[PDB]
């Protein structure tokens, strides 16, 4: 058992939002709204269809009529950006219930360039008869990144892997990993992992080091 | 500081039987309930069941007679019991505070993967250069889920990023990066703190230079 | 350097906050509490603590209350039945068991003229019935009922009932009262004030609200006249 609510709900800085929360006779019920981002616990953001704890931005807001909760998000901000839950109580059973959630999305948000860094492998991998080369992409808006690798030249795709990217709070993070091995490492002259964010790419060497 | 922080097994073979434990501080169980609420990977919020300040339990229908919530108040310990773990039993596990019709506090969460898989621990490597420098750590070949990363057990409270988890061959790979000014880093050490729940465990790697 | 202020009318109940960060651990060796009307002018124990034992004295020793758990650092104050008399600095000594020690801001109580108590309603209107402690610390009142009886009533009638501890998905409104009754206070802050939606001539009659924290009550009495115009 669920409660209904929309997938995804969009927004531009300091836009309006408004995500709705339907339940049968939810209207006789309190309802409460929680907010989480990656990779972290919930937060209460409302509570009681139309309250808001202390540390909570005063632009948020709820309602509860008709049966369709609504948490308003006012003037919407960056770190806005996160899943939303509303939550109550099923009277029938006697149990607590979630909402299906919504992931409200922030627009507007300006196109930062991203800041590369490229890594050799450590001695203390090359031993393994390993070596992986670590080339960190950080800081760029918006989540659009294509890693590309090299050697003399010749592009290296067989042995990749790229992560995909994930949001700090201003700007997404990626990182892309080449893995060779001893020899394979030790018999090119330059690598370089080529970083493409809009029209731009990036590139960064590293030779024998 | 009113806090629940959770624990247990991170990696379990199917039909085995999950155990967690949350332990909460800064208060009493004799007059607050406790939740136990998980989120598989996919899905959303999904309501295991409450032990009460009484002592008293009610579960999710669903989860009907394979779950088991106990505690301990001299300890300060809530404990979940799951059975017949099978897939999909694969998922973050809260537990919360029960605050009269809502979930005012919750813990930092647990994750918990049902895999057939062993679990493996990771390589960590360091990574430097070869003003401001940007240093690195290269914790690789683990699993499961999760992986910490401190510098000097947090002292380094700035600039520290941890990047999104790779996956290939069953096994994860993360990657993590600090900056500090120039004349910092030679002069004073700095470390890198991985640790995985898991395996148990812990790696101290100080970033020398190349 | 600037002492919280708190403002509340005779007869009702403060909580002064005195938590040094909640631990399971008892680092508490002793607490103190002093009262003083100025400076200048000496200071009398409104109550003190030591090895699991508090001692309230003075004029509070019937309405001092030690509420938090000092097992868990946390040596807050309930005054109940607060009089002009009361009117003053309050202070929170506790002694750590590391033997440093932690003086929280000193808290002016500034005691205002007693509240109305005969509320005067107008039929087929709402009106507010307001009952709440009030605290330099939230999330401490643990319940609240609010009880009707007419004079006439050799009975009593659940006008709303909330607890820290429902297993429903709200407050509970019983009889007549259903629909109608509406909490306006946020009890999360010590707040349990409530609304009477649309006033029916049976309405008049006594309200009585108890508000709990933890074992000790506190309770407030609201005469309401219904008038048809
Ligand atoms: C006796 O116990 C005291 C209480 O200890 C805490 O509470 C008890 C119940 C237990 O839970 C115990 O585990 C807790 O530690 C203890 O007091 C503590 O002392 C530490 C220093 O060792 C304080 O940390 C520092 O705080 C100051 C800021 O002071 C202001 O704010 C605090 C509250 O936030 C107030 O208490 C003060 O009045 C001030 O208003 C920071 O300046 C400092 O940060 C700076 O230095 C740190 C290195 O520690 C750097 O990392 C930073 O960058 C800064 O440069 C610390 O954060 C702690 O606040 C304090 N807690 C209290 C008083 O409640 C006391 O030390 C114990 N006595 C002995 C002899 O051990
Ligand atoms: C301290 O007194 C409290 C009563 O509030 C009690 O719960 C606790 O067990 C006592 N501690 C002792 C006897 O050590
Ligand atoms: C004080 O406690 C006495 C015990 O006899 C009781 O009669 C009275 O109601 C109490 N009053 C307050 C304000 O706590």
């Amino acid at each position: 058992y669920t409660l209904t609510q929309p997938p995804l709900v969009s927004v531009a800085l300091g836009q309006k939002a408004t995500i709705t929360c339907s339940g049968d006779k939810l209207s006789d019920v309190y309802v409460h709204w929680y907010q989480q981002k990656a990779g972290q616990a919930p937060v209460l953001v409302i509570y009681e269809d139309n309250r808001r704890p202390s540390g909570i931005p005063d632009h948020f807001s709820g309602s509860n009529s008709g049966n369709m909760a609504t948490l308003t998000i006012s003037k919407a901000q960056a770190g806005d950006e996160a899943d939303y839950y509303c939550q109550s109580w099923d009277g029938t059973n006697s149990a607590w219930v979630f909402g299906s959630g919504t992931k409200v999305t922030v627009l507007g948000q300006p196109n930062a360039a991203p800041s590369v860094t490229l890594f050799p492998p450590s001695s203390e991998e090359l031993k393994t008869n390993q070596a992986t080369l670590v080339c960190m992409i950080n800081g760029f808006y918006p989540a659009d990144v294509a890693v590309t690798w090299e050697a003399d030249g010749t592009p290296i795709t067989q042995g990749v892997k790229t992560t995909q990217p994930s949001k700090s709070d201003s700007k997404y993070m990626a990182t892309s990993y080449l893995t060779m091995t001893a020899d394979a490492w030790k018999s090119r002259n330059t690598f370089i992992c080529k970083v493409t964010h809009g029209g731009n790419t990036v590139e960064k060497s590293l030779s024998p080091s | 500081q009113v806090q629940l922080k959770e624990s247990g097994p991170g990696l379990l073979q199917p039909s085995q039987t999950l155990s967690l434990t949350c332990t909460v501080s800064g208060i009493s169980l004799s007059d607050y309930g406790v939740h136990w609420v998980r989120q598989a990977p996919g899905k959303g919020l999904e309501w295991m069941g409450i032990i009460g300040h009484a002592g008293g339990t009610d579960y999710n229908s669903n989860l009907k007679s394979r779950v088991s919530i106990s505690r301990d108040t001299s300890k300060s310990q809530v404990f979940l019991k799951l059975n017949s773990l099978q897939q999909e039993d694969t998922a973050m596990y809260f537990c919360a505070r029960h605050f009269y019709t809502y979930f005012d506090v919750w813990g930092q969460g647990i994750q918990v993967t049902v895999s057939s898989a062993t679990t493996t621990a990771p390589s960590v490597y360091p990574l430097a250069p070869a003003n401001t420098v940007t240093l690195g750590c290269l914790v690789k070949g683990y699993f499961p889920e999760p992986v910490t990363v401190s510098w000097n057990s947090g002292a380094l409270t700035s600039g520290v990023h941890t990047f999104p988890s790779v996956l290939h061959s069953g096994l994860y790979s993360l990657s993590s990066s600090v900056t500090v000014p120039s004349s910092t880093w030679p002069s004073q050490t700095v470390t890198c703190n991985v640790a995985h729940p898991a395996s148990s465990t812990k790696v101290d790697k100080k970033i020398v230079p190349g | 350097v600037s002492s919280p202020q708190l403002r509340v009318h005779v007869g009702e109940s403060v909580l002064m906050g005195c938590v040094v960060q909640r631990t399971e651990e008892k680092h508490v060796d002793r607490v103190d509490w002093l009262f003083s009307k100025d400076k200048d002018d000496a200071s009398e124990y409104v109550l003190f603590y030591y090895s699991n034992l508090s001692v309230p004295t003075g004029r509070f020793q019937n309405r001092s209350h030690l509420v938090g758990d000092t097992f868990h650092n946390d040596g807050s104050l309930l005054l109940q039945d607060v009089q002009k008399a009361d009117e003053g600095i309050y202070t929170c000594e506790i002694r750590l068991k590391n033997e440093s020690m932690v003086m929280k801001k000193p808290v002016e109580l500034w005691v205002l003229p007693e509240e109305p108590r005969d509320l005067r309603v107008r039929v087929g209107d709402t009106t507010q019935m307001r009952c709440s402690i009030q605290s330099t610390e939230e999330k401490r009142v643990t319940k609240v009922n609010w009880m009707f009886s007419s004079g006439s009533h050799t009975e009593e009638e659940t006008v709303l009932s909330y607890d820290s501890n429902m297993r429903s998905g709200k407050f509970q409104s019983l009889g007549r009262f259903r629909n109608r009754v509406d909490l306006t206070g946020d009890i999360s802050r010590n707040d349990g004030s409530i609304k009477l939606q649309t006033v029916k001539e049976s309405d008049q009659g006594i309200y009585t609200c108890s508000i709990y924290v933890g074992k000790l009550e506190s309770r407030k009495t609201i005469v309401l006249h219904v008038v048809q115009d």
